[PDB]
């Protein structure tokens, strides 16, 4: 039952590092 | 460093582009390999995670059978109708229903002619725009949650 | 919450480390 | 010896006039296609249907159907309609509002939109909610087995004056 | 059913900075 | 193997078309925002794809429409992702477009040399809804049917033309199996297609003037 | 009663609308809640919380006259599969939390549908079930998705008995349109207080209005008030309301597989910046 | 039928979206030109 | 102090690698979703149905449909099969040639595929046309109310060795 | 009326436009079947409004589609002549093509500057002939569905992926409703976006290379 | 008259165009007015009139219900397909079948790299090719028919 | 006999495979032919043309043996509203072609599907169907259109009888393997000659076969040809033919617009033309 | 029955004049 | 036939009359 | 039935050099 | 379903194009070039 919330974060963490990713590679906003 | 290219100023060419306000991709860091083959996918591969992980986390869902004779308790067009949908309920003429509904695909056409008057790009250079802007956007939103409340308690919001 | 957000900081943590991790191989290797 | 600028814009209308012609033409037909069929070509109301817009035996309902008969049927132009011996005229069950069919209460003899809060009588007539206008009626006589239903003429037997859909 | 919506609010807005910032970071860090 | 390139370059000029784009740049005050739009169509060609993979399954008809769904969500393969991801993907496009309209505003991007690709754009939005709000009605389930049958009364309060339009759009005087065909043909062929003519104008006008300028 | 729904509507309290047949002898509406976990997984022990608050220091009508509090009930509509945890499944810490609470089907089989009541509203402002999810893994006509949850709870005596006839929770109109002339007030031996009205005036007429002893009076003496007009007063504080909701039956492998996809694109997405790095510091050779 | 979990992302994206806007036309209102505008 | 070719192909290599990956697994469940579901998971032979491919009554075939019992019936993978107290086995109607449905004939005992003039027995066996194989076989055993069709293993009690089939 | 050319050709630059038009030139060695392209394509058009226009009362399902196609000819307005239109149309596509080949092989207009536009054709020619295929079974008639009968089992010979190719266009083991679904798919939305695609190609080689030489 | 412009033989573009076998939409009549505006037209409308005009004349058909049960007599697919179809039918081995059929295709590929031999247009100047075309047109023709004979008399097309 | 198809197929002569029963006793496959005009108007007598040719000096064996001639006979199957036209509508000219037959409806109701014959084939080599085309304007269901036309026509006597026995206008297998004994040829004072022949030999048997009088004879006396064998020779001559057509039955307006738009489009196509004339002289003087 | 005639006719006239409309046009083969 | 070919050259004939007769009409009145 | 296809087949075949002759014809009457 | 008015439409304009065509391949092998090839 928490297999459940590593899902949710799967979630928040790759609209996070998508951001982080971008940022990062055009030095950027 | 990162990569740039200053904008050519002794070429003509570029400058009579900029004159109709319009040669900005000659200069900055080069669009090929630096964007369009390395952030561009890293962009879309997001667009889709993100998508999938929605779709695994909360898929959809079915429904029950359409009955032509029961109408639902609980029938709202999806968020982005929310807007429209009010104006279209709360208003006891249904034609001005229809053209206030018209009026926002047609209204946003004119913009660009309305607009046109001086050409400030910066919301901060142009006031009167950015406060029409925001003033349109909260009643936006306005509306919108108005649409999931009930008629009476609906332009209120429940407050006064 | 209190579960998910520890999660949450391992995993990006987990990643920002492999992140900084690999610039670094990957630099003092001279690729970068 | 050359024709001037009128004489071109002359032969321009023969052709591309006539060109036009052909398009209309062509377009005719296209046009007529995409607008439905229509209803009853004949007369201008028809039998009425149930659940599966079959046809409502007389004797099936009133024998067994709900107590107060007060049941939705499929009517005119698809309308779910209201049938309440028998009455004369069928309720048009869509709220003159935004279209929700409305439930009737036994308990308190009117109709009432959920949707919206508005409500009528037991004759359609409307008594509030923001449903500006009464639901509609229509004659419910019988031929041989089933029921027919046709359009109201007349003036609403409620009203006073020339119905909102004659 | 409703602090759904305010988690989702939350997060999809802070998550955002946390994103921001991290790509800062990774800017310091790399030397741009 | 015997150079490919000079085998194209030698017909198409393989190369001209290389050099349009490594000679495009993206000047400095362009950021994140400025990739809605390319996200708005990321969304799209993901709706392209699942929402021709489901026409392998869906039935557009009163009969089967719900089972259909039903059979796509319980019994094909992934079908529950297909079905999943159109659902978000539609969702997404959708609000993905608003803030892409957002940016464009509020960098005066749409004005003197770009209002025709504003214009284009607002309608790529009025197809954009469309697409929702005809897909909607697909499963003809209650929510989506009872929609269908509301929406589709609108426009009869039009003066002459009002009864016309509604029954054009509904194939008759009320919801039925005509509109859920008439539906799916809209859904399925008229605004992919619309779409792609608007959308291609769109983009060839955006390559045409390159990006606005810098605030 | 939750009971009642069952002997007048035997095959379902959800009518084709949405509505729940409750809603027809309970005539007030107060708001009513459900929460259950966005997710579970199969064959889990899960806790679906019902609420259904009122003013607790508050008193309604009773049957007779006096002034007692009132008792809550629900019917809860579970997806198909769903239904209440064996008592041995049931952790201790939970297991407390639920009383004496007795989940009551619908009909023979229909296990997924509950209901439940009267208690006590004192202490069952919330009613907790504990039901265990199915397992498509066995019963291979069960599947692994999103569905719906509907309740229907109410607190309070309602209006209408299954017979049909008035309660004494509700208001009593006025027989026919005229003038008030005398009012008594019986009481049988057996039959309670009953105020009696009386009319007359204007065409004829002489009928009486008989109303139980419960309800307020907010009428005087000597007045012409029309037919069907409040002359009672609403003695009702109770209420029934509906919520809707849903969950997903979600299958590990599902998300097992989605968090490892999220992995390889991060991953992927990781590797082009570094490339994009790399050809930042090559093309940097280019500048000079 | 209505759906928390979007409705949610909608503001929130909104909102976030709105707001880096500003602060971008801002960031630009201040330190602005170079290169030759 | 730059890379060369060598290391810039390695991260390529890296990137458009794990790039690669991503796609494949998105392309993954897209594949097999078009690949349709299959027939019967449990076992290898489902009951038989007729024109609208329902379920076979077995009193009311032997009751009554044509003398001679040889009816078409729809069997495994949805083979039109007919059926000949019963009998063992179907025969697949399908000719081995191009896929014609083959008629029975009671007066000459032959199948006659019409499509190209091609002939079998009693028992599936071809003894002509152009059909280079003989028509299918398969168990038509009882259970409870209707029939049940079982793909056929063993060897052709026709033939004398393994079947085209199996 | 204030000169729409002029408000155009600041933005987009109309003229260029106007001026690649102007400016190209038809040689004397082109006859009357240097318009086989074009009639063909000019078939294809009218395919194209016709099927959309049937799009709106055909129902793609074994219970339904037939009496569709009976009542698109009986009840619907100038439905006939649609319907008729949309099979001798999509007749004479196939044959204008079949010429267009006669004249570009009997032109040795394929040759070296242009392999890429004959083997784009060739691709055309094997996508229009599936509309054919697809189309003849839609109908769900005698002569369809036993013509649908037949070509499907035709891949089972391919060794090692013969039945699953034929799975895959049949939606399973034998002709049913999965077939007529996935046909009309095919028909109404796979092969309208092929077939765009190569036609959009084909014109668009053989605008960068103009017509061939004189023999 | 007509309208003609001779090619500018002085243009060095012109000339590395024609060297590439590729210059000749710059000299001729010229395309715009004289051809795609006034020819195009009429060709276009007369396509479509005579298919009209068929389409009156000579209506679609409505057949009959398909009957999973029972085989047509009678059942032939659209002309286009008639030689491919006599192939599928005539050959014993459904492999090779296959491969002859999707050989049609496979072959017009090869044809630009087999023919590439030379750069002669006019058939006439190319002898071989103009027969091995001229052959395979009758061959097909010749099996079109065969398709609408039985398998036995097929072939021969009952002469011999 | 066509009224054998109407008693043992009672619902039509025509299969779902479009085969027409017909086929089931009448064995042999001779040509067949149906001529009808392309198109017709509605509400208009017109021709309909059957053929059934055969070798006319040639003759089949009769039922007891002689060797009479043959005749002819078909069913046609015209589409829903067509039938045979009112004796009075049909002019002088085509009423002499038509000769005596009797066209007889398939059954009652089935005006549209047509049995005809046993006629004499000297005669009747090609038979004339009088058909009056429908009106949609008159009978709401009938539409404009393309329409089927289905023919099945034999001559010669056939090979079985509706009761199902064989007849003896076809060939004798053997009845069992084995050697010839004798042949005898008895002649009943009625039931006319009926060479028998025996078979014997091997594993016991003593069967014997019976064959009619008509057919040849092409076996010897000791041979031993096995079960199933031509032992007989075949008589028939005569054989059974399909063929099928289209007729359009055809709307004036429809023609009649179809012209004035082909009209339109040559008017339009020949002021392109002229307008391009036009433009051509104006070039000219740019040449100059 | 001979509105039938013209009908048939006009296509084989639309078809000749189409030809004869575009040799004519471009002076052609 | 016979019939067909008749209304054929009249019709063909009957337009190739407005044919010429249009161009010199319209050529002897200086339209070309 | 078959009489339908040798009628078109020649027409089809034969209208053509009417309509092309007709063509030329055009072409002399105007001087080309 | 055999169709006599279309696969004759087919042979007639087959050939008649075939033919046409060799015309055309021919009016031109021999008085060709003109213009400079
Ligand atoms: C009418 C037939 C009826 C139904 C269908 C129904 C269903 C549910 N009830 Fe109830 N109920 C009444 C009617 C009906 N109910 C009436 C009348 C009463 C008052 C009777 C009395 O006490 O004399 C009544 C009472 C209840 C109560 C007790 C309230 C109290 O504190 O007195 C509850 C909890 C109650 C709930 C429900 C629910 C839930 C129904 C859902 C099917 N009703
Ligand atoms: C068998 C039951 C049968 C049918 C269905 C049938 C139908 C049509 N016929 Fe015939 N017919 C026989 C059988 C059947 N026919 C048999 C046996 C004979 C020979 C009887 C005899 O003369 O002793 C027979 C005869 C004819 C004839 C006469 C031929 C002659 O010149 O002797 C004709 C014209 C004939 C035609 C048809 C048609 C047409 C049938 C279509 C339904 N049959
Ligand atoms: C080359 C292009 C096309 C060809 C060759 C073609 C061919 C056909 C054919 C032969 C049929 C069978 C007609 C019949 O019933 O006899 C058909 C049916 C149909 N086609 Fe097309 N078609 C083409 C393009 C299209 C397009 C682009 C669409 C969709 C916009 C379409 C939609 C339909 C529909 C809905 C039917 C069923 C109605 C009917 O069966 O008559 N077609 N098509």
């Amino acid at each position: 039952m928490e297999i459940d919330v590593l899902g949710w974060v799967a979630l928040l963490v790759v609209f996070t590092w998508s951001i982080a990713m971008v940022v990062w590679g055009r030095n950027g906003l | 460093m990162a990569t740039l290219k200053k904008p050519d100023l002794s070429d003509p060419k570029l400058r009579a582009k900029l004159a109709k306000g319009m040669g900005h991709n000659y200069y900055g860091e080069p669009a090929w390999p630096n964007d369009l083959l390395y952030v561009f996918p890293v962009v879309i591969m997001g667009t889709f995670a993100c998508i999938v992980a929605l779709s695994v986390l909360d898929p959809a869902m079915v429904g029950e059978p359409a009955d032509p004779f029961a109408t639902p308790l609980e029938i709202l067009p999806e968020w982005y109708l929310y807007p429209v949908f009010q104006i279209l309920r709360s208003v006891p003429n249904k034609l001005l229903g229809v053209l206030l509904m018209a009026s926002v695909p047609l209204g946003l056409i004119l913009v660009p002619f309305i607009e046109n008057v001086n050409k400030f790009q910066n919301p901060f250079r142009r006031p009167v725009a950015t406060t029409i802007f925001l003033f349109g956007t909260l009643v936006t939103i306005w509306l919108g949650i108005g649409a999931t409340f009930p008629l009476d308690k609906t332009l209120t919001l429940g407050l006064f | 919450m209190i579960l998910g957000a520890v999660f949450y900081i391992v995993f990006i943590a987990l990643f920002f480390g492999i992140a900084v991790g690999i610039i670094f191989a990957i630099k003092s290797i001279k690729l970068i | 010896d050359v024709p001037d600028m009128g004489r071109r814009q002359f032969m321009n209308l023969l052709a591309f006039g006539t060109v036009t012609g052909v398009a209309l033409g062509a377009l005719y037909p296209l046009v007529k296609y995409f607008i439905p069929p229509s209803g009853g070509a004949v007369g201008g109301g028809t039998t009425a249907k149930d659940k599966l817009g079959n046809n409502v035996k007389v004797s099936k309902f009133l024998e067994s159907h709900n107590a107060g008969d007060r049941v939705l049927v499929q009517g005119l132009k698809g309308d779910p309609t209201y049938i309440v011996a028998i009455r004369d005229y069928g309720i048009n069950a869509v709220c003159t509002h935004l279209g929700c069919v409305v439930p009737w209460n036994a308990a308190e003899n009117k109709f009432k939109c959920p949707c919206h809060g508005s409500q009528y009588d037991e004759t359609g007539k409307v008594i509030r909610g923001p449903a500006p206008l009464s639901l509609a009626l229509c004659h419910a006589t019988v031929q041989d087995d089933n029921i027919v239903l046709t359009p109201w003429t007349e003036t609403d037997f409620r009203t006073g004056e020339k119905p909102w859909w004659v | 059913m409703t602090e759904e919506m305010l988690y989702a609010a939350l997060l999809s807005f802070g998550l955002i900075f946390v994103g921001w910032g991290l790509g800062v970071l990774l800017l310091k860090i790399q030397g741009a | 193997m015997a150079n490919v390139y000079d085998w194209f370059q030698e017909r198409l000029e393989i190369q001209a078309l290389a050099d349009d784009v490594t000679s495009k740049y993206v000047p400095p005050h362009v950021n994140i925002f400025y990739c809605l739009g390319g996200i708005t169509l990321t969304c799209f060609l993901i709706q392209f794809a699942t929402g021709f993979a489901m026409t392998f399954y869906y039935k557009p008809t009163v009969t089967e429409a719900y089972a259909s769904v039903q059979y796509i969500m319980n019994e094909v393969s992934f079908g529950w992702l297909i079905r999943s991801i159109h659902r978000w993907s539609a969702s997404m496009m959708v609000l993905m477009m608003i803030l892409h309209v957002f940016r464009v505003y509020l960098t005066g991007g749409f004005k003197k040399p770009r209002e025709l690709t504003w214009i284009s754009g607002v309608i790529l939005a009025v197809i954009t809804v469309s697409f929702g709000v005809t897909g909607y009605s697909l499963p003809w389930d209650q929510v989506g049917y009872w929609a269908v049958k509301i929406v589709s009364g609108v426009p009869e309060a039009i003066p002459v033309v009002g009864v016309l339009i509604s029954d054009l759009l509904r194939g008759g005087s009320s919801v039925g199996q005509a509109t859920l065909t008439r539906y799916y043909s809209a859904h399925t062929f008229v605004l992919p297609w619309l779409i792609a003519v608007f959308m291609l104008l769109h983009f060839l006008m955006i390559r045409k003037q390159g990006i606005s300028g810098p605030l | 009663y939750p009971f009642w729904a069952q002997q007048t509507y035997p095959p379902t309290p959800r009518e084709p609308t949405g509505r729940i047949v409750c809603a027809n002898c309970h005539l007030a509406a107060k708001p009513a809640e459900v929460e259950v976990p966005q997710s579970v997984l199969p064959d889990t022990v899960f806790k679906a919380v019902v609420k259904i608050p009122y003013d607790t220091k508050l008193q309604q009508v009773a049957a007779d006259g006096s002034k007692v509090g009132l008792n809550v009930g629900a019917v809860l509509m579970l997806p198909e599969g769903f239904k209440i945890a064996p008592e041995e499944r049931i952790p201790e810490e939970l297991k407390k939390e639920v009383g004496d609470v007795y989940f009551q089907p619908y009909k023979e089989g229909q296990d997924n549908v509950l209901l439940v009541g009267p208690l006590p509203g004192e202490q069952y402002q919330e009613i907790v079930f504990p039901v265990l999810s199915p397992n498509p893994t066995t019963d291979k006509n069960i599947h692994f998705g999103k569905y719906a949850i509907h309740l229907g709870a109410n607190r309070g005596r309602g209006q209408i008995y299954p017979t049909g006839e008035k309660s004494n929770n509700n208001v009593f109109t006025a027989s026919a349109t005229g003038t008030i002339t005398k009012i008594a007030k019986e009481e049988d031996e057996y039959g309670n207080v009953k105020y009696q009205v009386s009319i007359q005036t204007d065409s004829g007429k002489t009928v009486v209005d008989t109303i139980p002893a419960g309800p307020e009076l907010i009428v005087s003496e000597g007045q012409a008030v029309k037919a069907g007009e409040a002359l009672t007063n609403n003695p009702n504080v109770g209420g029934f309301g509906q919520d809707d909701t849903e969950i997903v039956l979600q299958d590990p492998n599902r998300v097992k597989w989605m968090i490892a996809f999220i992995c390889l694109v991060m991953l992927a997405q990781l590797m082009l910046i570094l490339k994009k790095k790399q050809v930042e510091k090559v093309q940097a050779a280019e500048m000079n | 039928m209505v759906e928390p979990l979007l409705d949610g992302l909608v503001l929130g994206l909104v909102f976030a979206t709105l707001g880096g806007l500003f602060y971008a036309a801002y960031q630009q209102y201040k330190r602005p030109n170079e290169l030759g505008g």
